[PDB]
RNA sequence: UAAGGUGAUAUGAACCGUUAUAACCGGCGAUUUCCGAAUGGGGAAACCCAGUGUGUUUCGACACACUAUCAUUAACUGAAUCCAUAGGUUAAUGAGGCGAACCGGGGGAACUGAAACAUCUAAGUACCCCGAGGAAAAGAAAUCAACCGAGAUUCCCCCAGUAGCGGCGAGCGAACGGGGAGCAGCCCAGAGCCUGAAUCAGUGUGUGUGUUAGUGGAAGCGUCUGGAAAGGCGCGCGAUACAGGGUGACAGCCCCGUACACAAAAAUGCACAUGCUGUGAGCUCGAUGAGUAGGGCGGGACACGUGGUAUCCUGUCUGAAUAUGGGGGGACCAUCCUCCAAGGCUAAAUACUCCUGACUGACCGAUAGUGAACCAGUACCGUGAGGGAAAGGCGAAAAGAACCCCGGCGAGGGGAGUGAAAAAGAACCUGAAACCGUGUACGUACAAGCAGUGGGAGCACGCUUAGGCGUGUGACUGCGUACC
């Protein structure tokens, strides 16, 4: 329902990950909104007994929500709220309040 | 003296059932503010 | 009726402040009348006229 | 076809494809027979056409 | 509309789908594993079998269709009885099923403030029973008065706590008089002339505009300190937007609220404009349903609790007269007044917030608040009939032991570490209390008397150019009985 299409660059800004820059990010009903993956260091399971057992350290699931900075562009991350006209008639694809739609 | 909790069912039609909990006006208040209002179960139907 | 209306001869330099009636306000940029509530001096400290 | 692609039909699947369209659940749905790589679950996730007609037949009886 | 989704709280995995039915919101409609509230009859709630039909079958049978008690009107039918009546076989249609509570019917206590209890208060409340709609009960004057008068009813301050009754006891407790709120009249008992003319129960249509989607919706940067600066300053801009709290904090600055502009399928609010089925309008002339009342004695609620007696009641019984009056004038009857013929109908004022919707909080901030934060009327007692808990709460990201090392292929720690933190580590609360273990030094295995504060030796330790102090069990013994 967000009127932004999933095509889209983003950064961490509202985090210590300030500065942090990917696009189209992985979404879902609740989704953390997690940019590209930007992970350090966090642990992967070990369950399974045989040869595979997950040797990972990075990109698993770590979180800033909805969104802090309305698409990139060049710096500027407002106005979100803003919802446009006429595109696709059925919808409505975004962009932000100074460059009209996408 | 024969003391005293046990389950049976064929004892229940002048005491424990449930047509006669709503029946009985008695029973009928019971009924609705144990779960109808009172937000709950019996299922204990057997 | 009830001498309760009196205050202004208790404090008579600071505080009635005597000007004008109140058609002065612009409305829907009231931000704007602060440069205005300077005659009365008071700029914003509590904002009547009675 | 989700039902609703081939509204268009003379009749209603009660005619006997309701047991062509059933089979599976009785004879291949068991322990890795209908599939292992493939399939899984079918009834729902793709399969739910067949339980619309239920309502469908009792509108159309009316209309 | 705008893209993702499979109601979940192991998510393993299928499989829809970002073209305009993938889910999911919403108008209306459609869905039957058997009970069913349930209804052929049966009931020990989850039925176990009667009846008679239907489309059709590999001709086994089948999924399915329908019935009852009543209140009320048609048709057929029919007794001990020419007749009467009663009772069945159908035809139609709706309610019987279900609410916390209001409200109409009456009931409805025990003891207990009275210092005694067989008046009363208690108490018209516990409940139990019966009605039928969202509003009701009411209400169109045998009403209230002094001759002035008032108008269904009474409401609201009064007068008044006045009149007014009592084991002369504790309680109950009016009306008139004044100001007001109010501020209008019909229909049968029935014929005529008139005749879709006035209303409304329904049932379709258009607007005037609701219900909610869809439409929306505001400002800024640098720097010293910096896990998030969303603090501080600067004002570089801001205001009918500075709710409240979220985002890891304290964010006018991002918000989500407001303030404001645009707009729906299709039933359908209510106001009207209408349309189809049904109602009654206009104006004369006719019209008048007493077992009703009376008493004499009971039971009575009435301002009047037994008493002389007061109605409009009520019950065994008895028993008139049509307004050429008497039923009654809160003792009884004058003088004389007012309702009115005993059939039915009325705008306003009152209460129930089921739950969900708008705004205020010298109100509840888990010793609580609707039993209610829960998912707690749930489980720890119940022959049970069911009384209902001990109980607020990790916290960027489940960021929920990467990794190493020992041991019982264990428990726990010693470092790493996502981390501000493990003094946030899944016996999830950022956190003393009843009681405890190893220890720095005391007093010390001849003990007395709330275990003392004194008066002081020097001792585990500490400061001092040396300066008698900053430290506690407590050698000597003095003082005593700390309570309430």
């Amino acid at each position: 329902a967000a009127k932004i299409r999933r095509d889209d660059e983003v950064i961490v800004l509202t985090g210590k990950d300030k500065g942090k820059r990917g696009k189209v990010k992985n979404v879902l009903s609740s989704g953390k909104v997690i940019v590209e993956g930007i992970n350090l260091v966090k642990k992967h399971q070990k369950p399974v007994p045989a040869l595979n057992q997950p040797g990972g350290i990075v990109e698993k699931e770590a979180a800033i929500q909805v969104s802090n900075v309305a698409i990139f562009n060049a710096a500027t991350g407002k106005a979100d709220r803003v919802g446009f006209r006429f595109e696709d008639g059925k919808k409505v694809r975004f962009f932000k309040s100074n460059s009209e739609t996408i | 003296m024969k003391r005293t909790f046990q389950p049976s069912v064929l004892k229940r039609n002048r005491s424990h059932g449930f047509r006669a909990r709503m029946a009985t006006k008695n029973g009928r208040q019971v009924l609705a503010r144990r779960r109808a209002k009172g937000r709950a179960r019996l299922t204990v139907s057997k | 009726r009830g001498a309760l209306k009196s205050i202004l001869s208790e404090l008579v330099r600071q505080d009635r402040l005597i000007v004008v009636e109140k058609f002065s306000v612009e409305a829907p940029k009231t931000k704007l009348l602060a440069q205005k509530l300077k005659d009365m001096a008071l700029e914003d400290v509590l904002i009547i006229t009675g | 076809m989700k039902a609703k692609e081939l509204r268009e039909k003379s009749v209603e699947e009660l005619n006997t494809e309701l047991l062509n369209l059933l089979r599976e659940q009785f004879n291949l749905r068991m322990q890795a027979a209908s599939g292992q790589l493939q399939q899984s679950h079918l009834l729902k996730q793709v399969r739910r056409d067949v339980a619309r007609v239920k309502t469908l037949l009792n509108e159309k009886a009316g209309a």
